[PDB]
């Protein structure tokens, strides 16, 4: 059906508009993705951070508190 | 405006709405992943 | 063909700028996933 | 002559040309993010998991290395 199947000059106007509403909003939510990701990423990294620290602290109290037991038993 | 044209344009146009059709399902998916990055660090 | 390829034009030209606008967050989202892979390292 | 800043029907055609290339090249190019995107959620995940449980295993340790001494020191 090459009359239905084809659009008009003012069909094709109308679909340019709306891909490139499409289009925008494709953008602007990529934006909002990559500010979020920036977010995400410094949030993981003050994480492993705190991890760290608290891993040490605990490796700390273990070697002081099997130190202080030897340091007895003798 | 002539019938090959106006052919050409509409096998294209509809072409690109197919992609971009394509292309926000990809975006959808990005968002979920993104919602689960906000929870690695949760429980 | 009158105002319809003048309005053609400038749809087709507004809309290669916004998929190329798409292209450069594409890309920025790109670099901070390289950077995501840097993190567990 | 047609005017400078108004395509010509083949123009028009050359355009749309490009804008399908650069269209299916954006749309290769967000599987290729996706799986990206998937690739390091499951990596975070598996590094994530792997500090809390370093975390944990220590303290344990000095929970237990604690109780060890106070029991002990009697």
């Amino acid at each position: 059906h090459p009359n239905l199947d084809t659009f008009t000059p003012e069909e094709l106007l109308q679909q340019m508009k709306e891909l490139l509403t499409e289009n925008h909003q494709l953008k602007e939510a990529m934006k909002l993705n990559n500010q979020a990701m920036k977010g995400r990423f410094e949030e993981l990294s003050a994480w492993t951070e705190k991890q760290k620290e608290e891993r040490q602290f605990f490796e700390i109290q273990s070697k002081e508190a099997k130190e202080r037991l030897m340091a007895l038993s003798h | 405006p002539s019938s090959n044209t106006l052919v050409e344009m509409t096998l294209g146009m509809k072409k690109l709405k197919e992609e971009m059709e394509g292309v926000v399902k990809e975006l959808a998916e990005n968002n979920h992943i993104l919602e689960r990055f906000g929870s690695l660090t949760m429980d």
